[PDB]
């Protein structure tokens, strides 16, 4: 019930308008934007822009995972949301309401072990590209971890499994995701033991297979 | 997909999870969701099988039909209900499969230790349990919303001296005069 | 209009709901390439690339002490000038924070995660960020 | 760390000097914590007499706020209180 | 002591990024999810005049026999059967109940559906991102006014307000959140 | 102020209605040392309760089993929570013959949630804006006035005001530039947290005041309006338009719960007085809005939630404009059922882990307990669902036994197509998804 | 009618609007009809310090 | 800006300065009966008042003999100034029986602080804060006489406080005053304006030392239940005082301008010790249907009477619309009859 | 456009998932019927057009009004069932509603007999400690309801408090 006359404070309705010039400008949405500063050129006109895309241009395909703290997981298995008997995957987290569904965007998640030093019970997890110390922690506890990196429709066919009667065949990850995460022997990528087959895939014997192009 | 504690089809790697130290987990959180997941399909059916019973003469031209166009029902069954059954079943299976592990745990203990030591081992009793279930027993804290009615602070309330009145019409009437009020500076 | 008159007897045009704006207008493309906002919330600084830009003749005899490629934060006034365009998504609400410059995964998630979207299977979970589905081989137009 | 030199700037543009580690992620973690003006480079505490800088904006703000008549006098030019009152205002427009 | 040219390593947590090994030696580490405790904070609570004798820091620890001793999760003698809610490297543990078996604490704080404690640090006018924070203790129950008093003996100079559901403490950053929990932990809640 | 210094009261008493002040020994009509805008005694708004509300006894009901009439328990076991009353609430249920048949516990979660005003306000503030005709709030605009387009006179040479195309709010034909059309307004959103929590704290205040009364059945023996008005005289429901009236949450008898009313009562429930009839649930649907960004620009109706709460639910405006609350025992069971899975998820973990011991989590689906007494409609749908539990036998898409073969699948990756296929005994059972 | 009104023994009267007036502010107005005599509306100036 | 206060600063106003009334006994209640339940000619008082304040200043200085004299005079001029057994002439000796006891003369002390009570019970309604000041002197001169049997009068003195001291009216007005401040970061010392019951309610402060001088007794004699019989009472005495001060926080930040809210904040507010005592269910408003137009469905004759009058119908608003909307509502007046007939 | 047609006829009752923004915080007893007959109307008036649509539409596309064509006309002749899951029909689910209505009418019949037992078992004439009002007085307009339980007059309390004997 008052008028925030700038540089003068709240004023009564029916009060004095003699000193509300720049206020009648702000209400009209008219923005000068400090443009009387012709003399001093801002960083805007003198800032070389790298990366014709941008500093953090999230082009299609950029593998930007949504961070999942490891300490948020170990807090939900002793609270009682997660049953440590079973191979904890992305389906439970969404259904155990451990993490909201606004967090999960392709590619799914990432397990980060910061300010966590030990994990007492063995744990078996399927996430996309946990960090290094997050992996070593789980491996040191008897439990294990794998890197289930998958295409988009792999995420949907997994997070909503009660919408498919049978197993629609799931496409391999693309090349930039293959060599980085899935085929990575170090990151426990799931396609690593297959890429290291040698007998096939790591070197054919099938005629079509021989051309990686086919 | 995963959705059951077996590992998804992504065990094409030799990542079969062995040496599972079989823990005793009582499915306390799961058994709620199933109780909810079961309550949905039980209603998702009720919505699916609503037939008109319009209590008004104007809308008595449809008084014995399903409220949902035949397509919209076979559509509601194959989409918005058959995913409410694969849900409870996914909940139900994830519990019947775990209770098979509570079997081995409670049956490897009944043969090594006393029923006195089990309800100390496989029981999640807590020092303040009565604060939520049987509140007549708890005294270590004042858990009441109306704390001023707890026994330990009931003295704070007044004890008025009331009395009925016959000529007032059964009106009850506190028999204490009102303290002289403050009126001026 | 009083009660009834030739200005209301007849029937000029009528007006319906106004369409909205793009939800993220105020993160203008011209900034998403100049700056990058860094730091913890309540310490958001907008750093921009630092150093001269002139393209001399064939001089430039030192490439090593050439531009050091450092991000240095923009002048404190202008950060408030641009950020002022970001707050006006929900004015009058001390609650909310400024809409960030670059999108965040919770923003890209919460956008299509409402109840109203729960059945939009495609485009859910950021389908527009993944590489496309391998189209059919008997595909044709 | 006592300086006794023309100390330096910070680690904006960095030539990394390794000793032994994993260390395969230094200049990708030395330009990652360098833009937020930060540690994870140890920050090299220099210039132990940074008091003379806290005593400049002590003077460069007590000699420029007195450029507008510092005035522990009053609400300036009272002359109409000192009888008694509750001063109202005078909008600036100036 | 500038003769030791080391000690540069002890530097700040303001104006400079703080993470990993370099976390401030006063700044606590109790987060929402990693309920870490500290002995420094616990002595302040144990050397302050208050009723409601806190719990001994001995019997307050959630973190410090087949194959030479087994973990606290009741991994059973077979080194096989283990029990769900018994060990937690994240610091979780149920309440311990009040330490004085002759006293009736007048307020009962109620942990939340995820096992938290009701203190959350908000900001005054977050729109302009103002670095002025307060607290709010939402899950209080019981004689929440006699809960306000105990906060005064800990926070004598903080503007403390009280409503039917919450208890606001003003000008309390993320640190006064940690100091609050160590009280509600030691208090047996 | 303090103008009109004379001429208010004629300086004389009335004929036989004005009484001077005898003295401080007698009592006047209305006097009370508390500020009460609606002053009521136990004759005008008589609370239907065993005791009389008091600061001594926490609620005007039995807190302990009176042994001269049988004791019923709630359907679902009771766990006490944050706002609960922490004491038994045993409430004598009534009979349509104005009797007291049996006594019955009341779930502290629903009926013992101690009220708070800063939340029942959100219930009322939501209603006073939701219960509001928006389409009536329609005014013209500048561009709906049908006047000439040209400046109604050359702005300079005329001895007039500098104005062109006079169709503005200053004139008696113009209209506001930014007027109030329906779709500009707001239908506020309201989730399940703050709707239930608000409502449960209203059926508690209706207890703490003593205006609560559980009833066995609300059926009229015949569908007339006579049997309705006669049912209120015997049971004592002052329902005249001026005197405070009853609020009828209706759910059928104890053994025959029913979310819908009884055609006998429903038809007799219509009477121009202070009577209401509401649905036997406190929870409500999850709020959605599709036209959230004015996408459908052909819409009429307020911005905000496009899923408003229907008027016949239990709100805070008719929770107080109708004094007596009249719940049926069928309505009780549904409240305890739908709120059950709600109070359990609203517990701390260390306590939620003791429920499977105390018989809180006996799953009617794993057979660990015979099926609980369910609503007539929601059991009918459980007999249907149980009936067809067999038709999905011969198909691999069965919902009750999904993925029968997840033990024999032999997943095989090929690198000519982007395919991970699975074989069940050397026969491919994956399905290439159509496009 | 929201007005307290006193009748003085010379026929004079006075009213005191108590609309929106709390109980404490009615008693104060109660005690202010018994006080005055309702005989003269005199301005407290230096000339009218003495009525006779 | 600040204020130097180097000139004379006239006082501020505040609701802590209201003239709080005294405290008495109810009408018929007499002291000796309540206990066993558990113009004037000129006298220079204004000058002797200065003559006893030099006793209150003296007896509080350790000069207990000189104080006795100053009290002697002022106790003489009072038994002449006021009539017999006046509430004042009884109270001055309570400063004399103390000044006696602090000079060895306990024999006259009890002879004095017992003389007052016959001036108190024999009165009409005695000053309640005095009968707790006498029953304290009677309890202290018994200590000086070293008689443990003569020590169970404290607990009997406070038996009158707990019974006859409505502990609300001390902090009735001061209860909402924190809702008066409207600034949050400057002059915010008004949101915490705290007035202390020891400094504002003397009878409460008196009743405290009783229940602290009574504890030291039972502590001295190595009495166990006696100590607890007091300590729990000393807490129950204060707990029902801190309760009458509680209140929730209204707005917290700086509300600007709404200065006219100065009427809803500072006003007569029902104290928590009263809002329950006189609850609208225990203490029922008397409503005489002779002056109203409503009564329960059976008491239909007892309304404010009228003149020649015949009930036309119920004012169903659709009686105005066309006759087809009055062909409905036909029997709704018939049906409603026998609903209000017994 | 997008308006959630997959939620319209999917309420439990017939008043949800429908924008009744034109409400009124007091609906007269004449204006509540009309609100019921309203919400009851635009569920039948809604679909009785979406049935007339899809039946008149098949008649024009050359099918059976229900949607059957040539093939699924033959299968019913051969004795083969045509649709995968035959969902319970009108006569089906309007028959289950005559189960949970018929056992309850029999369970609520016998409950008359079991209530009389446990009510004519513990049948005192002097009420227990609940007849006290040392804390809070009693509701005399309620005592008229406990009166039919005993024989001793509970409906007469003296003006003095009742100690509860």
């Amino acid at each position: 019930s008052g008028h925030n006359v700038i540089k003068m404070g709240w004023m009564k309705i029916g009060g004095s308008w003699k000193y509300s010039r720049s206020y009648n400008d702000a209400r009209r949405g008219f923005a000068k934007g400090q443009w009387q500063e012709r003399k001093m050129t801002p960083r805007f006109m003198l800032a070389p822009r790298v990366s014709a895309g941008g500093p953090r241009n999230r082009y299609e395909g950029k593998a930007s995972f949504s961070r999942l703290s490891l300490s948020k997981l170990l807090w939900a298995v002793d609270t009682g949301r997660l049953n440590p008997n079973e191979t904890i995957t992305l389906y439970h987290l969404r259904n155990a309401k451990v993490i909201a569904d606004r967090e999960v965007v392709w590619p799914g998640m990432v397990l980060l072990a910061g300010n966590v030093e030990r994990v007492p019970y063995p744990l078996h997890i399927e996430l996309q590209n946990a960090s290094a110390k997050a992996i070593q922690l789980l491996e040191e506890a008897g439990g294990s971890f794998t890197n289930v990196y998958m295409s988009h429709e792999g995420l949907y066919q997994e997070l909503h499994p009660e919408e498919f009667p049978t197993f629609m065949e799931q496409e391999l990850p693309e090349r930039k995701g293959l060599e980085n995460f899935a085929t990575n022997s170090r990151k426990r990528g799931w396609l690593a033991q297959w890429y290291e087959d040698e007998s096939r895939y790591a070197h054919p014997g099938a005629g079509r297979r021989t051309a990686h192009y086919i | 997909s995963g959705a059951v504690g077996r590992g998804s089809f992504h065990s094409v790697v030799a990542g079969a999870n062995p040496r599972r130290i079989p823990t005793y987990y009582n499915s306390a959180y799961e058994l709620i969701q199933l109780h909810r997941a079961h309550r949905e399909v039980t209603r998702n059916f009720l919505v699916r099988d609503k037939v008109f019973d319009n209590k008004f003469p104007g809308c008595s031209l449809a008084n014995g039909l399903f409220k949902m166009v035949p397509n919209k029902r076979g559509n509601f069954h194959t989409r918005e209900l058959t995913e409410s059954i694969r849900h409870r079943t996914i909940w139900g299976q994830r519990i019947q499969q775990q209770r098979t592990i509570n079997a081995a745990i409670l049956e490897d203990a009944t043969k090594v230790l006393s029923p006195a030591q089990m309800e100390d081992r496989f029981s999640y009793r807590t020092p303040d349990a009565a604060a939520y279930f049987s509140p007549q027993e708890y005294t270590a804290a004042n858990n009441w919303p109306n704390y001023w009615q707890h026994p330990t602070e009931k003295h704070v309330v007044p004890k008025p001296r009331w009395r009925r009145e016959p000529e007032l019409g059964g009106i009850t009437r506190v028999r204490d005069a009102v303290a002289t009020p403050i009126a001026d500076y | 209009p009083k009660a009834g008159c030739e200005e209301i007897t007849r029937q000029g045009r009528r007006v319906v709901l106004k369409p909205q704006e793009y939800f993220a207008q105020h993160r203008m493309q011209v900034w998403q390439m100049r700056f990058k906002e860094m730091g913890p919330p309540f310490s958001r600084v907008w750093v921009a690339l630092g150093g001269k830009m002139r393209r001399r003749r064939i001089g430039r005899q030192i490439d090593v002490k050439d531009m050091r490629y450092y991000w240095r934060p923009i002048e404190p006034q202008y950060q408030r000038l641009y950020m002022s365009r970001l707050r006006i998504k929900d004015h009058s609400n001390k609650r909310v924070q400024p809409m960030r410059l670059r999108a965040t995964n919770n923003d890209i998630g919460q956008a299509s995660s409402l109840k109203e979207w729960e059945r939009s299977s495609d485009r859910k979970y950021g389908a527009a960020l993944a590489p496309p589905k391998k189209r059919d081989f008997e595909f044709r137009v | 760390a006592a300086a006794a030199a023309a100390a330096a700037a910070a680690a904006a543009a960095a030539a990394a000097a390794a000793a032994a580690a994993a260390a395969a992620a230094a200049a990708a973690a030395a330009a990652a914590a360098a833009a937020a003006a930060a540690a994870a480079a140890a920050a090299a505490a220099a210039a132990a007499a940074a008091a003379a800088a806290a005593a400049a904006a002590a003077a460069a703000a007590a000699a420029a706020a007195a450029a507008a008549a510092a005035a522990a006098a009053a609400a300036a030019a009272a002359a109409a209180a000192a009888a008694a009152a509750a001063a109202a205002a005078a909008a600036a427009a100036a | 002591y500038a003769h030791t040219p080391e000690l540069r390593h002890m530097a700040d947590g303001a104006a400079m990024s703080l993470s990993g090994q370099r976390i401030p030696l006063l700044k606590p580490t109790l987060s929402k999810w990693s309920r870490q405790l500290r002995s420094d904070i616990y002595d302040e609570l144990l050397k302050l005049p208050l009723r409601y004798a806190l719990h001994d820091f001995r019997t307050l620890q959630a973190h410090i026999h087949a194959s030479s001793g087994l973990s606290s999760a009741s991994p059973d003698a077979p080194a096989y059967y283990a029990v769900a809610g018994r060990d937690s490297a994240v610091g979780y543990a149920p309440p311990l109940g009040p330490a004085d078996p002759v006293d009736v604490i007048p307020f009962f704080v109620h942990r939340s559906s995820n096992g938290h404690l009701p203190g959350k640090v908000y900001s005054m006018n977050a729109k302009t991102l103002m670095p002025a924070f307060y607290m709010r203790i939402q899950n209080i129950e019981g004689d929440m006014f006699r809960f306000e008093e105990e906060l005064m003996k800990i926070f004598p100079t903080k503007k403390i307000f009280v409503r039917s559901h919450s208890v606001y403490v003003y000008n309390v950053n993320l640190d006064g959140r940690a100091v609050l929990h160590h009280w509600l932990l030691g208090l047996g809640f | 102020y303090d103008s009109r210094s004379s001429g208010v009261h004629d300086v004389a008493p009335r004929d036989g209605v004005d009484f001077m002040y005898e003295g401080p020994q007698q009592v006047l009509p209305g006097a009370h040392p508390l500020p009460l805008f609606h002053p009521d005694n136990s004759v005008t708004r008589p609370p239907v309760s065993p005791y009389l509300p008091s600061p001594q006894r926490p609620h005007p009901y039995f807190t302990t089993e009176l042994p001269e009439l049988p004791h019923f328990q709630t359907t679902r076991p009771i766990v006490y929570t944050v706002g609960t009353m922490k004491q038994r609430i045993v409430a004598p249920v009534f009979d349509l013959a104005n009797n007291v048949t049996h006594t019955r516990e009341l779930d502290p979660f629903i009926f013992g949630f101690y009220p708070e005003t800063e939340e029942m306000a959100k219930n009322l503030s939501y209603w006073l804006v939701r219960c509001q005709n928006f389409s009536s709030k329609w005014d013209y605009e500048n561009r709906e006035i049908w006047r000439k387009a040209k400046k109604n006179w050359p702005n300079t040479g005329m001895g007039m005001a500098r104005v062109g195309d006079r169709k503005n709010h200053a004139h008696p034909w113009g209209a506001h530039s930014k007027p109030v059309k329906p779709w500009n307004l707001l239908m506020p959103t309201m989730d399940v947290k703050t709707w239930s929590k608000s409502n449960r704290m209203l059926v508690t205040l209706k207890m703490l005041q003593g205006k609560l009364q559980i009833v066995e059945r609300l059926t009229l023996p015949e569908p007339t309006q006579e049997a309705y008005l006669q049912l209120c005289r015997t049971m004592g429901w002052d329902v005249r338009h001026k005197g405070g009236g009853a609020l009828f949450m209706d759910g059928g008898s104890r053994l025959t719960p029913s979310s819908e009313y009884d055609r006998a009562f429903f038809f007799g429930s219509f009477f121009n007085g202070r009577n209401k009839l509401v649905r036997p649930t406190l929870l409500c649907d999850e709020p959605y809005d599709y036209n959230r960004t004015s996408s459908k620009a052909r819409t009429k109706g307020p911005k905000g939630q496009k899923n408003p709460i229907p008027i016949n639910r239990f709100n805070a405006y008719d929770a107080l404009t109708h004094d007596t609350l009249i719940i049926t025992e069928g309505a009780l069971l549904q409240l305890e059922d739908e709120m059950y899975t709600h109070k359990l998820a609203m517990l701390p973990p260390h306590i939620r882990a003791q429920l499977p011991e105390r018989g809180f989590l006996d799953s009617e689906v794993l057979g660990d307990v015979p099926p609980a007494l369910q609503t007539v409609q929601m059991e009918a749908a459980a007999r249907t669902e149980e009936a067809e539990q067999a038709m999905y036998a011969p198909y691999y898409d069965n919902p009750y036994h999904p993925w029968q073969d997840e033990g024999e699948a032999s997943y095989a990756v090929d690198a000519v197509e982007g395919t991970v296929q699975r074989y069940i005994k050397s026969r491919k059972t994956s399905w290439a998804m159509l496009s | 009618e929201s007005s307290i009104t006193g009748i003085y023994r010379d026929g004079s009267e006075k009213a005191y609007s108590i609309r929106f007036l709390s109980s404490m502010g009615i008693n104060v107005r109660f005690h202010r009809l018994v006080n005055e005599g309702n005989d003269y509306n005199h301005s407290f100036s230096a000339s009218h310090l003495h009525l006779q | 800006i600040t204020r130097l206060y180097t000139s004379y600063f006239k006082g501020e106003l505040f609701p802590n300065q209201l003239a709080r009334p005294l405290e008495r006994l109810p009408r018929g209640v007499s002291l000796a009966a309540a206990r066993k339940g558990q113009r004037r000619p000129y006298v220079p008082l204004g000058e002797v008042a200065k003559l006893e304040l030099q006793g209150d200043y003296l007896t509080e200085g350790g000069l207990h003999q000189e104080a006795l004299e100053y009290y002697g005079v002022v106790a003489k001029a009072y038994e002449l100034a006021y009539p017999k057994d006046h509430p004042q002439v009884a109270g001055i000796r309570l400063k004399l029986a103390g000044a006696f006891r602090r000079t060895g003369r306990l024999t006259s002390s009890k002879a004095n602080c017992e003389a007052v009570l016959q001036m108190l019970d024999s009165a009409v309604q005695p000053p309640l804060e005095l009968i707790v000041e006498a029953l304290f002197e009677l309890g202290l001169t018994s200590e000086a006489m070293s008689d443990a049997a003569a020590g169970t009068v404290f607990e009997e003195a406070v038996a009158l406080v707990d019974m006859f001291h409505n502990s609300g009216q001390s902090h009735k007005m001061l209860r909402l005053l924190p809702r008066l401040g409207r600034r949050f970061n400057l002059n915010f010392e008004e949101k915490f304006v705290y007035f202390s019951p020891f400094d504002y309610d003397r009878v409460f402060a008196l009743a405290d030392q009783c229940l602290e001088r009574a504890e030291v007794f039972y502590q001295a004699r190595n009495d166990r239940a006696g100590v607890m019989r007091v300590l729990q009472q000393r807490k129950e005495l204060i707990d029902k005082k801190f309760f009458n001060m509680r209140d929730f926080a209204g707005r917290i930040h700086t509300m600007r301008g709404h200065w006219k809210r100065r009427a809803q904040v500072l006003t007569n507010a029902p104290t928590p010790d009263e809002l329950l005592r006189y609850s609208p269910t225990i203490h029922q408003v008397y409503r005489d249907f002779k002056y109203e137009l409503n009564a329960p469905i059976g008491r239909e004759k007892e309304v404010q009477p009228g003149v020649n009058r015949v009930v036309h119908d119920m004012g169903n608003p659709y009686r105005r619309s066309g006759v087809r909307s009055q062909r409905m509502f036909r029997d709704a007046e018939k049906n409603f009859e026998k609903y209000i007939r017994a | 456009g997008f308006t959630m047609k997959y939620k319209r006829g999917t309420g439990l009752w017939d008043e949800d998932h429908v924008n009744d923004f034109d409400a009124n915080k007091y609906l007269s007893a004449r204006s509540t019927m009309r609100w019921y007959y309203g919400m009851e109307r635009l569920q039948t008036r809604n679909n009785m057009n979406a049935r007339r649509a899809t039946q008149s539409y098949n008649n024009n596309m050359g099918l059976h009004h229900s949607g059957r064509g040539a093939f699924e006309r033959e299968l019913e002749r051969r004795g083969i069932q045509v649709d995968k899951y035959p969902l319970t029909t009108t006569t089906g689910a309007a028959r289950v509603a005559e189960m949970v209505l018929l056992r309850r009418q029999e369970l609520e019949a016998h409950a008359k007999k079991a209530m009389e037992s446990q009510r004519q078992a513990r049948r005192r004439d002097a009420p227990s400690e609940w007849y006290d009002e040392t804390e809070g007085p009693l509701n005399p307009r309620f005592l008229a309801s406990m009166q039919s339980n005993y024989t001793q007059v509970i409906t007469e309390l003296p003006s003095s408090p009742v100690t509860g004997r």
